[PDB]
């Protein structure tokens, strides 16, 4: 979803360097039907790159995008529970995992409960708790 | 339809904002809003408008180009939502 | 079964959330039916018992000789069961248009399997989406009726059959 | 029921005209063991003739088959209602007949309760309504 | 276990010394409780790297659990 982005921005660069020249971005925006102030796409380059060199990468792409996102409130909250307890950010949460942060935040459980909580949350059987197994146990 | 009554109706679509132009309620900036402009109307501009990124009056040649696919899609609305030897056997016999 | 039902398995997201023994023990009580084209499964009618998914093929649902909805590769129909747990009537036919596979699931297998999995259900409660309920009948009306009450502006003792109306107001 | 009598008046009529003679009532009623006075039988040629030119059509014969049917009450009651209610006259009740008669009538229900009634009415599933299945409601 | 709890329902002194008698080599219903060694490295290997209210009192739950 975040990465399926970028074949567009293979749209977006004509030259095919991974850097968006101005001229590619006058010819796409001429292309659009518009005839815009090639000005206007300076300050565009340069409130969009953070490289400030007339050329962003998708990286300087990135904040923007996320600054873009503007999701729901539950499904950020949501995934910033899912951030801080995949620590490896595999999107899997490790009975190690679940340990750790046991541990760091500060409920502290026995093993068997670590275990327990890593038996309920699983559905498919795989040791492991997916999104979803994630949001099943954040909705009650 | 075979009885050629008007039975269904199809209302076929594509994405026309960075073509025509940009106007947002609110939005983080006018690149963002351009960019999600862009990322909208992909299947549109990318496998439509190949090398039309290269030539300028998109609006000209690939968006008529785009209306004459939708119009030669509506040259091939014809099914109309209906189903669509002996000499053989003695050429065989023969 | 598994195998043959991967058909169904790797393309629903209601079914990749669900253990292998869930997986299997669903697989061993899916039917397989290569409906003929012009052929109807569920006649307006016919009792609703057996949610069927699609894997290939186009179907037609007709609500009073009308095409309601046109399902494709993928779809689901028949209706939730584990929601309702009540037998219902078919509100409408519902009609193949090409050589159509599915596969079907009674609702009692599958009421078995999903009080066995007791987790998987609710998440299969959660991600199963109905294309068709075949038990709510959808209210319309045609435009042929509509034109008949244009014309009736042409045109333009019911105290035994009102109150049979108010029955109504009182159904 | 109403429309079979009339093969007997293919008995009645000896001519074949469409208009029953005084000489045909003769013949059938000598026909019948007994011998009428003639006078008589042209004074029930009058009173059964609406045309009064000594023979009467089928039609002007249904007005006197009407005074005779001498029927049930329910029956013509529910017979009156499924007529005023068949605007059409042809034995069906669409689902825009009962919304005329409720506009009309007065009880001005929703569009959903004219598809309940029609629903709730109908077992056969024609989307109208049959004097049986009318009967069925005009029983409870 | 149909057959079985019918004979068993039928032979009802058998039963007992049924059940005094026969162990189960492994109960394929209790779910063993382990870990494994590779997790216990991982743990060790922690030493290195040494908003939780929302989800502390679903653990409070577990509490409740």
């Amino acid at each position: 979803q975040i990465a399926e982005f970028k074949e567009a921005f293979s749209l977006f660069d004509k030259d095919g360097d991974g850097t968006i020249t101005t001229k590619e971005l006058g010819t796409v925006m001429r292309s659009l039907g518009q005839n815009p102030t090639e000005a206007e796409l300076q300050d565009m380059i340069n409130e969009v790159d953070a490289d400030g060199n007339g050329t962003i990468d998708f990286p300087e792409f990135l904040t923007m995008m996320a600054r873009k996102m503007k999701d729901t409130d539950s499904e950020e909250e949501i995934r910033e529970a899912f951030r801080v307890f995949d620590k490896d950010g595999n999107g899997y949460i490790s009975a190690a995992e679940l340990r750790h942060v046991m541990t760091n935040l500060g409920e502290k459980l026995t093993d068997e409960e670590v275990d327990e909580m890593i038996r309920e949350a699983d559905i498919d059987g795989d040791g492991q708790v997916n999104y979803e197994e994630f949001v099943q146990m954040m909705t009650a | 339809n075979e009885q050629d009554k008007v039975v269904l109706f199809l209302c076929t679509f594509s994405d026309i904002t960075a073509f025509k132009q940009p106007i947002e309620d609110d939005s983080c900036k006018g690149w963002g809003k351009f960019a999600r402009l862009t990322r909208a109307l992909t299947s549109s501009r990318g496998v439509l408008q190949q090398l039309a990124p290269s030539v300028q009056k998109g609006e000209n040649v690939h968006k008529h180009s785009r209306l004459a696919e939708v119009l030669q899609l509506g040259s091939d609305i014809l099914p109309q939502y209906k189903q669509e030897c002996v000499f053989k056997t003695t050429w065989d016999w023969i | 079964c598994v195998h043959l039902n991967r058909k169904v398995f790797k393309e629903h997201p209601a079914f990749r959330l669900a253990s292998d023994g869930c997986l299997r023990a669903l697989a061993m009580e899916f039917q397989t039916v290569h409906c003929a084209p012009g052929d109807l499964i569920y006649h307006a009618g016919e009792s609703v018992d057996s949610l069927c998914f699609v894997v290939s093929g186009s179907l037609e649902v007709i609500q009073d000789d009308e095409v309601v909805a046109i399902l494709g590769k993928g779809d689901v129909f028949g209706d939730v069961f584990w929601k309702e747990a009540t037998l219902a009537q078919s509100c409408a036919n519902v009609r193949a248009l090409t050589y159509c596979d599915l596969h079907v699931i009674k609702r009692d297998a599958l009421q078995k399997v999903l009080e066995f999995y007791t987790a998987f259900s609710h998440s299969f409660s959660r991600n199963l989406i109905l294309t068709y309920n075949l038990r709510k009948r959808i209210v319309f009306r045609k435009i042929s009726d509509v034109k008949r009450e244009e014309e009736e502006r042409m045109k333009r003792p019911d105290h035994p059959v009102r109150r049979l109306f108010q029955r109504f107001r009182q159904q």
